[PDB]
């Protein structure tokens, strides 16, 4: 039908 | 944006081609 | 992207990452069309079947990226949204017809080697290039294969992936699905007999299908990743919003609100 991130400031 | 759209700083503007764009141009028969 | 390869640095400088503030996670792809307008699919923002309805304060756009998860210090720029505009006749009830939205950034982004806008098609570039057999290129940080699930294998890429896919003739698109397809959509992918594979997949929505004009050497955005049934299944194809059919709404919004 319709289709671990480092923190950002 | 505008006047300069679609021309990539690291490829068209330097006259360098990426690794697979000829595949696209070769299909425009 | 399934069966694609890693993008080269600076290969798609118009690629944008739509990023959710809480939890911090990838939402969708998107594309930069001027210094303060981003184009994406409407279902990335509003899809009542799955209770999605995001507003400006829920999201950030990250521009100039290559790595999916790293905060790319000194390369990427992060912008907040001033306003979202969804096509008034986006059909989320039946077939995702007119799946397109525009986002105005709070402040203009400065261009660089890694951040540069794509062109929108005019009638004549659309006419010469949107033809069955001609290939275009799709990019995104979505899944590398359909399944995996919460199991083993991983399946989310380390960097931007790219795949080149041929436009398929409308009869064949229509005969591969039970969904009612409209003139505001086109489909692309290899046929089972062709022996090459590739497709967009979950997480690639909103991203650009682009083609390089042989007349003036510029890259034009012809499609927006919209929907598909599975990812890279034989006899099935990816469907894309036809950006040139919806260009009059795009021009209108930018002229009235920009």
């Amino acid at each position: 039908x319709p289709x671990d991130f480092e923190p950002i400031p | 944006g505008e006047a300069d759209c679609g021309l990539r700083p690291l490829f068209e503007k330097k006259s360098l081609e990426d690794k697979t764009e000829r595949e696209l141009l070769e299909s425009y028969i | 992207i399934v069966e694609g390869s890693d993008a080269e640095i600076g290969m798609s400088p118009w690629q944008v990452m739509l990023f959710r503030k809480s939890p911090q996670e990838l939402l969708c792809g998107a594309s930069l069309i001027s210094d303060r307008w981003v184009l994406t699919a409407a279902h990335c923002l509003l899809y009542p079947p799955w209770d999605k309805n995001f507003t400006e304060n829920d999201l950030l756009v990250r521009i100039g990226k290559h790595s999916r998860t790293r905060y790319e210090r000194n390369i990427e720029k992060i912008s907040m949204l001033e306003k979202i505009y969804i096509h008034p006749r986006y059909n989320w009830r039946e077939n995702l017809d007119r799946d397109i939205a525009l986002m105005k950034l709070k402040k203009p982004v400065a261009f660089s080697d890694y951040i540069h806008p794509v062109c929108l098609p005019d009638r004549e570039t659309a006419a010469s290039l949107l033809q069955a057999g001609y290939k275009g290129r799709v990019t995104g940080w979505g899944n590398l294969k359909e399944t995996w699930t919460a199991n083993v294998g991983k399946g989310q890429p380390s960097v931007l992936q790219v795949v080149n896919l041929p436009i398929v003739e409308r009869p064949v698109c229509k005969d591969s699905t039970r969904i009612r397809i409209t003139d505001n959509m086109f489909c692309a992918g290899y046929k089972p007999d062709e022996g090459k594979r590739g497709d967009a997949c979950e997480g690639d929505s909103g991203g650009p299908f682009v083609m390089k004009s042989p007349f003036n050497n510029r890259w034009y955005q012809m499609g927006i990743v919209s929907w598909g049934e599975g990812c890279d299944r034989d006899g099935k194809y990816g469907f894309y919003t036809h950006v040139f059919r919806l260009k009059k709404w795009i021009q209108k919004v930018i002229d009235q609100f920009g």
